[PDB]
């Protein structure tokens, strides 16, 4: 009859949704991102990561003579297993860490409290987003942000020119970049790393007095002090990236320097920690501390997340020398192409988590000198068992199911917001163009759906998109700009 | 971004990638934004409805929504085997079951309503998992239960298709307004789920609204439906040491806390933390006793069935099993204190699942695929709406009229497609039930399809000749009485201009109804409708002198939230100048107690006919709580 | 902790409010904010000007709440 033959038209459309998309809440592991949280804590010597898995509670209830109280409304939980191995002179000790989280029912679903609430996926930038004189690559603990100004800067010659100047915004101080780098590697070191030594030379007084004035002429030539002076190549000065970096490196040196110190990496240890510190006699401990701490920056979900060659990703060194070289094309890329955007669902639910984390580590290294196997031993004690239940559901990131319809493939499976706990997107900022559409949208998002009271923050999938495998949930595998 | 050069064409023909909601609107090239964006906030706001069908101009993406949208069907994961049925009430049961594969034991629940939140919900087809009885094998893609959208074959529905014309019917269809049929009135059918609890404590008492002297009933049964719209109402005591109150049983009072719901109840939950042998001395709990009885009764009977595989070392049980033994197991344990908001109560706590038909009443909003609203404004009698006469196509009566005016203007030119394709569809159907062999009626149906759709041609002539001579003759009076399927793709497939234009061309003898009692031929053609969730209920309000929420906790009938004056509404009525009389309405209704005493007293004790009211001039009790609390703060007013 | 009000006031300005019974979370009561104190501290929090006193908090969280207090010598 016609129902048989309406299913045979059916079954033989041609066009079929994406099993794997209106899906991926199942196929989605928690372990994935509790992992980099958990080594978070590894900053601490003890603390040592062994490894997390989930497991369903699987316990049979049996008659307690004692008094017992169960609560009329339900949540279907699981347990979630951190491991961690305390190893220290004090003694050894094995701290295994034991948290409810939701568990997911009929593949798209949590049932918390007698309520069913719906996890929906959230778009996000993926990194090196523009801002206001900064470009910023987002880390689980301390955001990596460039700030830039602009200074004027004389020539041998007396030539003035205006140059831009990054400094790193970090551990609340404006450090400019080059100093950080001077501290590991050193000066020469750095210049290697960069491959700027041949080109850029710092010569004394006297040499620049012999030196051919012709090449003086054809190669521009900075006065960093009467006694040093520092000469770049003509080629390398038209850039003006390669201008940031002749920039920063002239702010680096003050007048009031000898050749020698510019040499030893424990002047600019000193002056790194100078920065952070009023006492000028432990500079060299907070420098060492600072370098330290950028070390910690890069973790290895954003290695994972990156979409650069892996030689850029090695550390957090690597990492600026890519944004530093690229600045310029960076800062001009659309913040609404879906190339350089990406969906999140699992993410945010276990993020609380961290915040938990990094407060137990900030206890432990900063709040007393007394016995450390207790109070590490307090971190895990402090967080309660339902920490991330309370958080997800009182924090409201999860959504009711208001639904009052059967029809749930767009209004909560395949629905996504912009808006989040850490939401570019927000009411006061009038961000009218991110209400807005963009031509990456076709094919991935849905230009037609949103609601009226708050258009733009929330709309609904394609159930054709496609998420490349191996870019982690990202529209496209690689940004918008090629860098190549 | 500015630039739109990206965008080309030839990059995304043939395909709806581009597309995601819209997938279940036809021609939707031909809508506007606008329709497109309402379209797809009313899918979300449709409501199921009992007597759901597929589409006649459909997308072909239906059944994938049905399909991946799963909460209106359940379906096996495993082949099952059924170990066990267990029955808690008529309309509530639970199945156990094995996997053939795995050996867990897991557990499949059967109840009538899905509740959704508020009063949405649908009601079950349970036909399948009521049929399986203990050792049936259950297959693997079995449908145990589906929705109203779902049909025999799996297709989905989510709205009726209607007959439907555009006609100025005595100025009722003004603006987006609808008059609808009766019959047709009754295909657009809704139901209502509402989980209500009343909480009562151990001075609390249940008056006997459902029982005689002989047997106290104070609440509605489980096959009953409940009755002037009260549940029950709980008369609070000082003490009910005295149980003096026994005569007190039929009375009501304003003391008295009311619930309020309408339909058939179908599942009670009563959570009970005082003990039996003080709940049995009183016969007026005896109602709740049976019911508290026989949850205990199902939840020993799962206990005892169960004991040996949950409590086995092999321990073979999904997670929703264990889950559910410990439950129940918790219930039957002694020293089970229910906490509810993370606090012991008092006395027992119900709640009731109740169920409701809900027919589409005045006031009721109904859309089409393409964006377009409408109230319905009047109920009619089929005979009072236009009937064509005197044609092959005689008495047949519009369900459904539309207004005419502004058409146009909407940007949705998409739903006259439709009702065009239904109508020319009509006189496709009555020239093959006129004339021919079964030949002749698929060479008509072919041709058709071929002026529309050329891939439902095709794979029409391929089902076709698959069919048996029997079965081909069953499609074919289906096609002829039921009605004809026709493919509109949302982008890529669709009909335009051109190709209507062809059609009514050559079928010259397709021309417009000449209806009853009009002057001016109509057009009567089906076109797709869906109910939406509004109804004037959610904002009614109507208060009368003595937010409460005891309306959202089903203590009130109706919402009595006050209506608020402002300074707007103020200077609007002083338009009149007449102040005098404004602040008398101020005072007598809102501000001044004595003078809205006055009003109250003089309204009930006055001539029913004619009302004069006249109020005292005082101050305010705001006001003179004012003067007293200035005169100590050592400031007082000069009248300035 | 009486020393430390004015440190968790401009942290969390509706303490003041909070602890009484008459934002979200406006008078809940000193108890539910006992509970609650971390939600509250990490929902009241100036970013550039009281980070330094949300890290004193953190530091001496076992210090916040006070059971005993004391009474000089007659």
């Amino acid at each position: 009859m016609i129902s048989n033959f309406r299913k045979f038209h059916g079954n033989k459309n041609q066009e079929k949704f994406n099993e794997n998309l209106i899906l991926n809440k199942e196929n989605e592991s928690i372990l994935n991102y509790l992992d980099p949280i958990c080594k978070t804590l590894e900053i601490i010597p003890e603390i040592t990561y062994l490894g997390s898995s989930v497991e369903p509670i699987n316990k049979v209830y049996k008659f307690n003579k004692e008094e017992k109280t169960s609560d009329i409304e339900r949540s279907e939980l699981q347990l979630i297993k951190m491991s961690f191995l305390i190893e220290k002179d004090d003694k050894k000790e094995e701290i295994n860490k034991f948290i409810y989280f939701p568990k997911l029912i009929d593949s798209q679903y949590f049932i918390i409290n007698g309520n069913r609430y719906y996890p929906i996926y959230q778009l996000l930038d993926s990194g090196t987003y523009r801002t206001n004189k900064a470009l910023t690559l987002k880390t689980l603990l301390m955001p990596i942000v460039l700030r830039e100004k602009k200074e004027t800067f004389d020539d041998i010659n007396g030539e003035t020119h205006t140059m831009l100047n990054v400094d790193l915004d970090l551990f609340k101080s404006k450090v400019p970049f080059l100093i950080y780098f001077f501290s590991k590697f050193g000066f020469e070191g750095t210049l290697e790393y960069f491959g700027l030594q041949d080109l850029i030379h710092v010569l004394m007084k006297e040499d620049l007095d012999q030196l051919d004035e012709d090449e003086i002429n054809d190669n521009v030539i900075f006065m960093i002090t009467k006694n040093i002076s520092l000469v770049v190549d003509k080629n390398f000065f038209s850039n003006k990236n390669n201008q940031i970096i002749i920039a920063t490196l002239l702010n680096c040196f003050n007048t009031r320097i000898k050749i020698d110190k510019i040499y030893e990496k424990d002047y600019w240890v000193k002056k790194l920690g100078g920065y952070f510190t009023t006492n000028n006699s432990n500079k060299q401990e907070k420098g060492e501390g600072i370098i330290l701490s950028f070390e910690r920056i890069l973790d290895e979900w954003t290695k994972k997340i990156l979409r650069t060659e892996e030689k850029n990703k090695e550390d957090i060194y690597s990492v600026v020398r890519w944004m530093i070289n690229n600045y310029l094309a960076l800062v001009k890329q659309d913040n609404m192409n879906l190339a350089n955007k990406r969906i999140r669902l699992y993410e945010y639910l276990l993020h609380p988590l961290l915040i938990k984390f990094s407060k137990g580590t900030y206890r432990v290294l900063n709040n007393r000198n007394s016995n450390k196997f207790e109070k590490i031993k307090t971190i895990f004690s402090n967080i309660q068992e339902g920490f991330l239940v309370k958080k997800i559901i009182n924090n409201e990131l999860l959504r009711y199911d208001n639904s009052v319809n059967s029809i749930s493939l767009f209004t909560l499976i395949l629905r996504y917001t912009q808006s989040g706990p850490q939401s570019p997107f927000s009411s006061n900022s009038t961000n009218n163009k991110l209400r807005g559409l963009h031509p990456s949208y076709l094919g991935r998002l849905g230009l037609t759906s949103t609601s009226a009271g708050d258009p733009g923050a929330s709309g609904s999938l394609t159930p054709f998109l496609e998420l490349p495998e191996n870019s982690y949930m990202h529209f496209t595998e690689e940004p918008e700009i090629n860098l190549n | 971004m500015d630039d739109i050069s990206v965008i080309k064409n030839e990059d995304y023909e043939g395909s709806h990638r581009f597309l995601a909601e819209e997938l279940l609107m036809p021609n939707a090239n031909k809508t506007d934004g606008n329709r497109s964006t309402m379209f797809c906030s009313h899918l979300a706001q449709a409501v199921t409805l009992q007597k759901a069908e597929p589409p006649l101009v459909y997308t072909n993406f239906e059944n994938q929504v049905g399909k991946y949208s799963t909460a209106g069907y359940r379906k096996a994961n495993s082949n099952y085997k059924v170990i066990e049925k267990i029955y808690k009430n008529d309309y509530n049961y639970v199945l156990i079951v094995q996997d053939q594969e795995t050996g867990e034991y897991t557990l499949f629940e059967r109840a009538e309503c899905e509740f959704l939140t508020e009063h949405y919900g649908f009601q079950w087809d349970n036909d399948k998992i009521d049929s399986l009885k203990k050792d049936d094998t259950i297959e693997k893609d079995t449908v145990l239960y589906k929705n109203t959208c779902y049909d025999e074959n799996m297709n989905f529905g989510y709205g009726v298709n209607l007959n439907a014309a555009y006609f100025s019917y005595k100025n009722e269809t003004l603006e987006d307004a609808i008059v609808i049929s009766e019959s047709a009135a009754k295909k657009l059918g809704t139901f209502s789920v509402n989980k209500v609890k009343v909480s009562v404590n151990t001075n609390d008492i249940l008056l006997n609204l459902y029982g005689d002297n002989e047997n106290y009933k104070g609440f509605p049964d489980i096959g009953e439906h409940i009755k002037n719209q009260i549940i029950a109402s709980r008369r609070r005591f000082d003490y009910n040491t005295a149980l003096y109150e026994l005569k007190n049983l039929n009375e009501m009072r304003d003391s008295d806390t009311p619930f309020f719901a309408d339909g058939k109840i179908v599942d009670i939950e009563i959570f009970s933390n005082v003990p039996e042998e003080e709940l049995k001395v009183q016969k007026y709990n005896e109602q709740v006793l049976y019911y508290i009885n026989k949850q205990k009764e199902f939840s020993n009977n799962v206990y005892q069935k169960l004991k040996k595989i949950v409590e086995g070392k092999d321990n073979n049980v999904s997670d929703k099993l264990l889950h559910f033994y410990n439950n129940c197991k918790m219930r039957i344990d002694e020293n089970i204190s229910y906490t509810y908001q993370n606090s012991k109560f008092s006395g027992f706590i119900m709640e009731f699942t109740i169920l409701e038909e809900e027919p589409l009443n005045k006031g009721s909003k109904i859309t089409g695929r393409y964006g377009n609203k409408g109230v319905i404004s009047k109920i009619l009698p089929d005979d009072q709406m236009p009937t064509v006469a005197e044609g092959r196509f005689k008495g047949l009566k519009a369900d459904i009229c539309l207004n005419p005016l502004g058409v146009f203007n909407r940007l949705n030119p998409s739903q006259l497609i439709e009702q065009e394709l239904n109508w020319i569809a009509k006189f496709i159907r009555k020239d093959m039930e006129e004339a021919g062999s079964n030949e002749e009626k698929v060479s008509i149906l072919l041709d058709f399809l071929n002026r529309v759709n050329k891939e439902e041609t095709e794979l029409m002539e391929e089902f076709i000749n698959s069919l048996n001579k029997t079965e081909l003759e069953e499609f074919l009076n289906d096609i002829i009485e039921n009605g004809i399927p026709i493919c509109q793709k949302p982008f890529f497939g669709n009909i335009g201009l051109d190709e209507l234009w062809e059609l009514y061309n050559h079928y010259d003898h397709i021309d417009y109804f000449k209806c009853e009692g009009i002057s001016t031929p109509l057009i009567i053609g089906e076109i797709y409708m869906v109910r939406l969730k509004h109804e004037p209920h959610s904002k009614f309000s109507a208060r009368s002198t003595s937010k409460s929420k005891n309306f959202k906790e089903h203590k009130d009938l109706y919402s009595k939230t006050p209506v608020r004056i402002g300074n707007m509404e103020i200077s609007n009525l002083s338009l009149t100048n007449e102040m005098g009389s404004i602040m008398d309405m101020l005072n007598s209704y809102s501000n001044n107690e004595t003078n809205r005493r006055e009003l109250i007293m003089q309204l009930l004790t006055g001539n029913p006919f004619d009302t004069n009211i006249d109020l005292s001039d005082v101050e305010s009790g705001t006001s003179k709580i004012l003067k007293s609390l200035f005169t100590c703060l050592g400031l007082s007013i000069d009248d300035v | 902790n009486p020393i430390l009000f004015t440190i968790i006031k401009k942290c969390i300005p509706s303490i003041n409010k909070i602890i009484n019974y008459q934002g979200e979370d406006d008078y809940i009561g000193l108890v539910k904010f006992k509970d609650n104190f971390d939600d509250l501290l990490e929902k009241y929090t100036d970013k550039k000007k009281y980070q330094k006193e949300y890290d004193f908090l953190i530091e001496n969280h076992d210090k916040i709440f006070i059971n005993k207090l004391p009474v000089f010598s007659h």
